[PDB]
């Protein structure tokens, strides 16, 4: 998916 | 002044005939804990509340989320974000979902209704395997009271 975050 | 309030496509037939048969379906029967309609004159542009499923560290919780269609519905999946801020390790901090059938599992029998039902299945299992925050995910699975006590206090905090 796009919009990963750490 | 004169606005159409909507997208300008050659064929809106096909995805405006399928949203209404959607409406009227999903308003005679509804799925579980959820609602979902239009927010005004946009057919394309629906507004949705979901209550946290029970049992769930999200119980008691109040979520909104914005569904907003294209003229290649039912062919394309609708985009679908929640607005409440949640602690969830496959919904980023700006709404994002990350749900098989919102992308790749996505198929024209598919029905709001049915997003709406994965994505409360979704709050109550999480896919640790296709994380979306990462800290999250990672603590989902090594720390998990220490994920439900943030899920539950970030349900109190922003979701009522």
């Amino acid at each position: 998916c796009e919009g990963y975050e750490s | 002044e004169v606005l159409f309030q909507g997208p300008n496509s050659k064929l809106l037939s096909t995805s405006a005939k399928r949203i209404q048969k959607e409406l009227a379906d999903i308003t005679l029967d509804p799925p579980p804990n959820s609602s979902a309609g239009p927010k005004g004159d946009n057919i394309y542009e629906w507004r949705s509340t979901i209550l946290g499923p029970p049992g769930s560290v999200y119980e008691g919780g109040v979520f909104f989320l914005d569904i907003t269609f294209t003229p290649e519905y039912p062919f394309k999946p609708p985009k679908v974000t929640f607005r409440t801020r949640i602690y969830h390790p496959n919904i980023n901090s700006q709404g994002v979902i990350c749900l098989d059938i919102l992308k790749d599992n996505w198929s024209p029998a598919l029905t709001i209704s049915k997003v709406l039902l994965s994505i409360s299945s979704l709050l109550t299992d999480p896919n640790p395997a296709d994380p979306l925050v990462g800290s999250i995910a990672t603590q989902y699975m090594t720390n998990r009271a220490e994920h439900d006590r943030m899920a539950r206090q970030w349900t109190k905090r922003y979701a009522t």
